[PDB]
């Protein structure tokens, strides 16, 4: 399949890649590009309520804590409360909002409009001067 | 295999490994000398496809970091590329996995490390996917 002389790298796996979507897209969707299914980011998946109120203990899993924030629908929410590092200038560092979140005793965490993702808020609270 | 798309619009093949990293399920895998080249290695990453700069044509741990920021600086904002390295000569890996943690420590966007011509052992890949704190880890047995 070594040809064509030349051709830039952007081309040539634009190409393979092009040629992988409208064969899935053939087969599996029946050329329809409607049926694909949309999220806002694409990317940092592991292999492996409007109005909520959660609580951190002692004993609660972070991994939990982190996914029940994060919420169902793909959003700038999920990328925060999921997403292991942040893009410094150029560079790669880890979150501060999963660090800010980490989980603890007295942590009480309010998510309001969590369906719509432009007004969701998300107040964290913890114990200060009682 | 499926296919996903984004807000921009673009088509992606929702596949495991593209899952994970956020781009197509393509590589370009480390090539001595081909992805020796930063400017290839760039180029690829510009592109949008994962690509590993090889240490093959690298021979220190100062050549090897002067490539890496070769390729940060050509690279734009937030893009991550991968190193290859080989395990049949110690001497590559002793310069090598120091210096991936270094940077790694510095942030740098070293999205993998990519072993080739064998498989660490147990306490060795152990070791890797602790102290360098990589995305994930790629292994070419044979």
């Amino acid at each position: 399949f070594t040809k064509v002389i030349d051709e830039p790298i952007k081309s040539i796996m634009d190409g393979i890649h092009d040629g992988h979507i409208k064969k899935l897209l053939h087969q599996y969707y029946g050329d329809d590009e409607s049926k694909i299914p949309a999220v806002e980011y694409f990317g940092g998946e592991s292999p492996v309520e409007d109005s909520a109120v959660f609580k951190a203990t002692s004993s609660t899993d972070e991994e939990s804590w982190f996914k029940a924030l994060a919420g169902s629908e793909i959003n700038w929410r999920h990328a925060s409360f999921l997403c292991s590092f942040i893009t410094q200038d150029k560079m790669f560092v880890s979150n501060p909002i999963r660090k800010v979140f980490k989980p603890s005793q007295g942590m009480v965490v309010e998510i309001s409009n969590g369906n719509t993702s432009s007004k969701t808020v998300v107040t964290l609270s913890e114990p200060v001067q009682g | 295999p499926k296919l996903i798309k984004n807000k921009s619009g673009k088509i992606f093949v929702e596949t495991k490994f593209s899952k994970l990293i956020g781009r197509p399920p393509l590589l370009v895998p480390g090539m001595t000398p081909c992805t020796v080249s930063p400017d290839f290695v760039a180029a690829t990453t510009n592109a949008g496809y994962t690509i590993e700069l090889a240490g093959g044509g690298y021979f220190s741990a100062a050549g090897m970091t002067a490539a890496i920021d070769s390729v940060v600086s050509q690279i734009e904002k937030g893009s991550t590329f991968g190193i290859n390295l080989i395990y049949v000569n110690p001497f590559m890996l002793q310069w090598g996995i120091p210096l991936i943690k270094e940077l790694r420590s510095k942030g740098y966007p070293i999205q993998f490390l990519t072993i080739g011509a064998g498989v660490p052992s147990l306490e060795v890949a152990s070791e890797y996917i602790e102290t360098l704190g990589l995305k994930y880890l790629g292994l070419k047995p044979g």
